[PDB]
């Protein structure tokens, strides 16, 4: 019957397709992204796009046009939002749509209630002349969302900005099997060849839902949070890392995810704070998303008035895992401007 | 050892799913903890 579960692969391929781009550039640093949050923005963003330029937005997020129509690619997106944004009692996550408009702009009202019903968006009108106000106005929505988690999304917003469209999510869970903090205890990470960083690692010694895969060449665990979310985790056999990184698609996730069988073992794994925060420009032109970002750009979906453009597609995201649970965050931030 | 021992001393990447939709929540790789 629904909707979710005809596109969750479609962004389960994208994700990876993009996890992939990422690892190109450096093979030395964290990599931590929200998927969903990259993705949706750039969907209720192609509702305003018109021919080549929307086509190669929604193909680019891995949808094949043919085989899928476009309107039930947003009926889904509509649904799994919606889902995403229930109350579970135990878990709490979170997400939120924002478009902030310039006061002079009038706009293609279909595009507004589109947004507005099918992404259950929020309007705000601003004035663009006041950069350094407009600029908090945002970060202040970011900072509510996500809690204080993320608090500086835009760095430099661009003097002739003629609107921006905003989406952030939040998670907070706890584990089933949470770990005892009597346990955690310095240990080496082994990063590089040379490179050995003293880390806090907990501990336990237990029952897992944990296995090795001769065909990923890895140990692979599941982590539960209490509520419907689960964690899974990689470790690749020594030299097979970039190995990993390719087999990995969404079909044996879900192999993966029916699993619940549970082993015995002794279990070491560090506590984390990272983040990232990318520009997201080049990386979506390697995926090919390339005429939004262009004078090749048609907006015509979102105003009459003038001829805009992307110049700024910009994501960050933080994340904390300790004995207790998880709490992780993240929001994509877009800035469109007069050619 | 027994039992076997597992140990995530080294980059390892992982992700988080919602179950309900089995979406791909947030995914990451990490490759030295202590950059922040
Ligand atoms: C990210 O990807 C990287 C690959 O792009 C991975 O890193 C690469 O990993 C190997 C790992 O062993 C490193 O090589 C080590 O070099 C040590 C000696 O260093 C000198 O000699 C080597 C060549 O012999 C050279 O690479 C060094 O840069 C340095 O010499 C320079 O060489 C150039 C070219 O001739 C010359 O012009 C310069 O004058 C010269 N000198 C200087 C000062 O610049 C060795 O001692 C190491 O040996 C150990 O490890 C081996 C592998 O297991 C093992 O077989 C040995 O027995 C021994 O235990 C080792 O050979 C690479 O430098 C490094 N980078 C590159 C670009 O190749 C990286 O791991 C990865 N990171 C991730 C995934 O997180
Ligand atoms: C929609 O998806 C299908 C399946 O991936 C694509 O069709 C296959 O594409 C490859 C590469 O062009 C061909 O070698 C196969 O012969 C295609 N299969 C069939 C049955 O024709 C298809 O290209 C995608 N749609 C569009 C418009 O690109
Ligand atoms: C995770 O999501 C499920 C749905 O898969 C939630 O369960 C529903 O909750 C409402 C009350 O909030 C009930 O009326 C429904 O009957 C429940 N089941 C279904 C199939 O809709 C659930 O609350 C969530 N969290 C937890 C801890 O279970």
């Amino acid at each position: 019957h629904p909707t979710f579960n005809k596109i969750t692969p479609n962004l389960a391929e994208f994700a990876f397709s993009l996890y992939r781009q990422l690892a190109h550039q450096s093979n030395s640093t964290n990599i931590f992204f929200s998927p969903v949050s990259i993705a949706t923005a750039f969907a209720m963003l192609s509702l305003g796009t018109k021919a080549d330029t929307h086509d190669e937005i929604l193909e680019g997020l891995n949808f094949n046009l043919t085989e899928i129509p476009e309107a039930q690619i947003h009926e889904g997106f509509q649904e799994l939002l919606r889902t995403l944004n229930q109350p579970d009692s135990q878990l709490q996550l979170t997400t939120g749509n924002g478009l902030f408009l310039s006061e002079g702009l009038k706009l293609v009202d279909k595009f507004l209630e589109d947004v507005k019903k099918l992404y259950h968006s929020e309007a705000f009108t601003v004035n663009f002349g006041d950069t350094e106000e407009a600029k908090k106005q945002i970060n202040d929505y970011v900072e509510k969302g996500t809690q204080g988690k993320i608090v500086d999304l835009v760095k430099e917003l661009d003097r002739d900005t003629v609107f921006a469209l905003v989406n952030y999510i939040f998670f907070k869970g706890k584990w089933e099997r949470p770990f005892e903090v009597k346990d955690t205890e310095e240990e080496d990470f082994h990063v590089d060849q040379v490179t050995t960083v003293k880390v806090p690692m907990m501990k336990r010694l237990g029952m897992f839902n944990i296995q090795h895969c001769k065909k990923l060449s890895s140990w692979v665990l599941l982590m539960k949070y209490l509520g419907n979310a689960t964690a899974i985790f990689f470790l690749p056999d020594e030299g097979k890392l970039q190995h990993l990184e390719n087999e990995l698609t969404h079909d044996i996730i879900t192999k993966f995810l029916e699993n619940e069988d549970r082993r015995s073992a002794s279990l070491h794994l560090p506590k984390l704070s990272i983040t990232g925060t990318y520009d997201l420009k080049s990386v979506l032109g390697q995926l090919g998303i390339t005429k939004v970002f262009s004078n090749g750009a048609d907006l015509s979906g979102v105003t009459e008035e003038a001829p805009l453009k992307l110049s700024k597609a910009v994501h960050k995201a933080v994340l904390t895992i300790d004995e207790k649970g998880t709490e992780a965050a993240g929001a994509m931030f877009l800035e469109a401007i007069p050619m | 050892s027994i039992p076997p021992e597992v140990k995530f001393n080294k980059p390892f990447v992982f992700l988080m799913i919602e179950q309900n939709t089995k979406s791909p929540l947030f995914m990451g790789k990490v490759v030295n903890p202590t950059q922040k």
